[PDB]
């Protein structure tokens, strides 16, 4: 049959000894019905008084049947339980699959129960089916096999599963199989009967050690609804999504919504929710109702329109190339698609980190193409080409002179406005014959100009950049501005060009609108 | 044979590290790799009943066609017991003319690794889009890239070098985890053949050159002092510029004195305005010019403290970089001079090779780029064996203006 998996409690502790909780005459009899057959199966065996270890059971009536379930607590041993290698905890993207001409699903009934246990492990799994009655003692049991409910045992059904699938995966290269939990799925591009063929070699390979899966009458078929998509042999798509038609929307709804709306993003492109987010300001309570504004309405009523014609992304070729591509949704917002035949999108996604209060586009598409290449590593193993809406001479000069490292993959400039650029530079040097500013609220300059203005309300560093503020304001368009600001000075030295301050922003205006400006440095006092 | 049971630190328990995206093309050679490992049982597949983790990446290596596998054995070399008669640093070995790097990580592929000790060096070879398993493994024999690795097989080490070391004295020979470096006087020519020679020496008993194969030379290294700009007029700015370095440089050294140079900013005059010095001023400027000629002094290194690196973009492909253990109290400062991260980890491994050599440990860098690129790209130009720990910051434009 299958090695067994070697298992220890976590180190200085010892087995479960809790109490059975008190049981029905009823629940009683229903018990030891099920555990006589599962003695007679092997997968439980009678127990000597010897141990003194015990996890509860109980009797429960899943939703359609008068007929009697068994369900055993091992939250206790579970606490107990070495942690064991994680189950898959990443899966399959479905841009990153390879389609095939069939695809089936196999259930595989009686996963963990086809599965033996550490023999030193199973006088943990001791629970007992109290006497009905009293004077006359009740029967004690521990596991043979995987105890569902039980810590290792998804693992070590995984681990167990890929042993028995290698060979035959071995046989057959021209099959493919992704193991999910309890489900098999299997792909080839074998004709259909061809196909249908082979996943009935498997289930005589799999029911070879004792496991059984669905009949192909009775097996589940492509499209394949799964973590909230369909799959399709050929095809993919997030399943299906509707939009809601209330007139009276709360903070949950439109968080729901945003949500939804988020989802879509990686497949519906131009899908956007920065109107209906913006609903969500200031809101006091989940069932607070906030009214639509006329900006939002008519974001919500175009995404519907995205949402109504359905579109499937196209599956991985892993003998063509990968293009991404990048565009400006707006500021902060920026979209791509990865495909390999023109537009004929495997996926497509959207950007708005800004990291940082502070950021240029130039600084930000780079990262965007950072987020891509990360992603992309991640579900084909190989890094995109990129289109891109920059020019190598802009992206230089912005590169040349940040001070952090950064790289782009191979990258082709694309003429797709918006086109992101630099709209404002500082002179490397300081300017002949335009004033000089002395800022420090107020400023002071070579030509005997000056306001003291006095703010309120702000903080010290707000301060700073409201001199230069008010230096950029009435000067003219070259100037020299000092100040003493290590702040103020790197905010602009990395030159953005959108932030979360206002007044960053104001600057930032008159910075555009110079011709030359110089900033520099110096010491306080 | 007999293996040397080896202990976690106290109370420790083993590393749980994630293993971070690969390329197929690494995948591909790293399944190469380990598939051949095992046929020859240093590594033997693993169980569920196996939480831990460790990184694995695969490097090219130098003039070389082959991939090398990279472990990051980083946290268990952390968690792993101290070892207690020790190989010091020969302080011998910076002064040496000319000095070259072998990789001799295959010769811990002959001595078993203690049974109970084997799960702590399980790794993962991921798969792509996760569409399987993913192969887990661990280590039979000593790991490359283990701290106890060089220390359990150091005997068998210092065996086989007794007669060369005796027969050829003149050679410092220093190991560093994976690494052998071999150092002399003797001219470029003699060194590539005595070396030759003790790569057959060491074939005799059961190492492809790293460094590029190639060369290094610590007696030509020297500090990057604090430098002035000397020039023909001084402007406004020029002086405040000037100011400004001087201030923060005063406080290494404090025989710094700026009075005569701030006296001459006196007034808001244009920034562009040409100021004549006095004579006094000149005085100034030349004195702190001569304190900067040299190191401060009073820094010594301390065995017992983390050994700090901090490198600054400077621009053009140059880099600035300082090693010190304690703030402005700086042991080495460098300069280093394609694409950012090419650059940068070339600059890395420099710095690291340096400090191995002239202290015998890693520097903690400190690196101005993001996490996710720096995890994306470093394995592609990476080509050491062993793996300096970093985080990663915001470099102040003020520093690098100090600096270069
Ligand atoms: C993740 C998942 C449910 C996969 C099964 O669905 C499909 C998978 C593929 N192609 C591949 S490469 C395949 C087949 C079995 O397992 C894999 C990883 C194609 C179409 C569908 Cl409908």
């Amino acid at each position: 049959p299958i090695e067994t998996v070697p298992v220890k409690l976590k180190p200085g502790m010892d087995g479960p000894k809790v109490k059975q909780w008190p049981l029905t005459e009823e629940k009683i009899k229903a018990l030891v019905e099920i555990c006589t057959e599962m003695e007679k199966e092997g997968k439980i065996s009678k127990i000597g008084p010897e141990n003194p270890y015990n996890t509860p059971v109980f009797a429960i009536k899943k939703k359609d049947s008068t007929k009697w379930r068994k369900l055993v607590d091992f939250r206790e041993l579970n606490k107990r339980t070495q942690d064991f290698w994680e189950v898959q905890l990443g899966i399959p993207h479905p841009a990153g699959l390879k389609k095939k001409k069939s695809a089936t699903v196999l259930d595989v009934g009686d996963a963990y129960f086809s599965v033996p246990l550490d023999e030193d492990f199973r006088k943990y799994t001791a629970f007992t089916i109290p006497s009905i009655n009293n004077e006359t003692p009740g029967i004690r049991y521990q596991y043979n096999v995987l105890p569902q409910g039980w810590k290792g045992s998804p693992a070590i059904f995984q681990s167990s599963m890929t042993k028995i699938l290698e060979p035959f995966r071995k046989q057959n290269p021209d099959i493919v199989i992704y193991q999910y939990m309890d489900d098999l799925y299997v792909g080839s591009d074998l004709e259909i009967g061809q196909h249908r063929t082979k996943i009935e070699e498997l289930r005589q390979h799999l029911l070879r050690w004792g496991l059984t899966t669905p009949d192909k009458k009775h097996q589940k078929e492509p499209p394949f609804l799964w973590m909230g998509y369909e799959l399709h042999p050929d095809k993919w798509t997030v399943q299906p999504i509707v939009l809601p038609e209330k007139d009276s929307w709360t903070v949950n709804d439109i968080q729901k919504l945003v949500g939804k709306l988020n989802w879509a993003s990686q497949i519906y492109p131009g899908i956007k929710v920065r109107q209906l987010c913006k609903l969500l300001r200031g809101t006091k309570a989940l069932t607070e109702v906030i009214p639509l504004t006329e900006e939002a309405e008519l974001e919500l009523a175009e995404n519907r329109e995205i949402l109504k014609e359905p579109v499937h992304g196209v599956y991985y070729d892993p003998s063509k190339d990968l293009i991404a591509e990048i565009q400006k949704q707006g500021q902060g917002q920026w979209t791509y698609q990865i495909y390999q035949e023109p537009f004929k999108n495997l996926k497509t996604g959207k950007y708005a980190r800004m990291r940082g209060a502070h950021t240029n586009d130039v600084k930000q598409l780079t990262e965007a193409v950072q987020k891509i290449t990360t992603e992309s590593i991640v579900i084909w193993g190989k890094t995109p080409k990129f289109k891109l809406p920059i020019q190598k001479e802009t992206w230089e000069t912005w590169w040349t002179e940040y001070w952090q490292a950064t790289w782009i993959p191979e990258w082709e400039f694309v003429n797709t406005p918006p086109l992101v650029k630099l709209w404002y530079q500082l002179e490397k040097e300081p300017i002949v014959g335009a004033e000089t500013f002395y800022v420090d609220a107020g400023y002071v300059t070579n030509r005997g100009r000056q306001k003291v203005v006095t703010l309120t309300d702000t903080t010290n560093q707000k301060t700073e950049l409201q001199a230069i503020y008010l230096a950029l304001q009435d000067s003219g368009l070259e100037v020299n501005i000092v100040t003493d600001s290590q702040y103020a000075l790197g905010i602009i030295q990395a030159q953005p060009d959108q932030s979360e301050s206002e007044l960053v922003n104001q600057i930032i205006e008159q910075l555009i609108k110079k011709e030359k400006v110089y900033l520099a440095w110096v010491p306080a006092h | 044979i007999e293996t040397v049971p080896v202990k976690l630190k106290p109370g420790m328990d083993g590393p749980k590290v994630k293993q971070w995206p690969l390329t197929e093309e690494k995948i591909k050679a790293l399944v190469e790799i380990c598939t051949e490992m095992e046929k020859e049982g240093k590594i033997s597949k693993i169980g569920p009943e196996n939480p831990y983790n460790t990184p694995v990446f695969a490097i090219k290596k130098k003039d070389s066609t082959k991939w090398r596998k990279l472990v990051d054995f980083r946290e268990l070399n952390k968690r792993t017991q101290d070892f207690w008669l020790g190989i010091p640093h020969p302080a011998g070995l910076k002064k040496k003319k000319s000095a070259t790097v072998l990789d001799v990580g295959d010769a811990y592929f002959s001595v078993p690794l203690d049974e109970d000790f084997r799960k702590y060096t399980a790794f993962t070879i991921p798969s792509i889009n996760n569409e399987t398993p993913g192969i887990r493994y661990q280590y039979n024999v000593l790991p490359q890239g283990w701290k106890g690795s060089p220390a359990i097989f150091q005997s068998s080490m210092t065996k086989i070098l007794e007669p060369f070391r005796k027969q050829n004295p003149d050679i410092v020979i220093y190991q560093y985890m994976d690494d052998l470096y071999v150092g002399s006087d003797l001219e470029i020519g003699q060194h590539r053949t005595k070396i030759e020679e003790l790569r057959q020496h060491l074939l005799r008993w059961g190492p492809p050159f790293l460094w590029m194969g190639y060369e290094l030379h610590p007696d030509k290294w020297t500090v990057q002092p604090i430098v002035l700009p000397e020039k023909d007029s001084w402007t406004v700015n020029d002086i405040q510029k000037l100011v400004g370095k001087l201030n923060w440089a005063s406080q290494i050294y404090p025989g710094i004195k700026v009075r005569q140079l701030c006296k001459l900013l006196r007034g808001t005059k244009a920034l562009t305005e040409v100021i004549p010095l006095t004579e006094e001023a000149e005085l100034e400027l030349a004195e702190n010019r001569e304190i900067l000629k040299e190191p401060v002094h009073g820094v010594y290194y301390d065995p017992s403290k983390d050994l700090i690196a901090e490198i600054q973009k400077q621009g053009q492909g140059q880099w600035t970089y300082q090693i010190y253990q304690e703030p402005f109290k700086n042991l080495k400062t460098g300069k280093y001079a394609t694409n950012d991260v090419k650059q940068l980890t070339e600059a890395v491994q420099k710095i690291t090779t340096e400090s191995i050599v002239i202290w015998g440990k890693t520097p903690k860098f400190k690196l101005p780029i993001q996490k996710e690129t720096w995890e994306t790209w470093w394995t592609e130009y990476w080509q050491a064996t062993w793996i300096p720990e970093w985080e990663f910051v915001n470099t102040p434009p003020l520093v690098k203006l100090w600096y270069q």
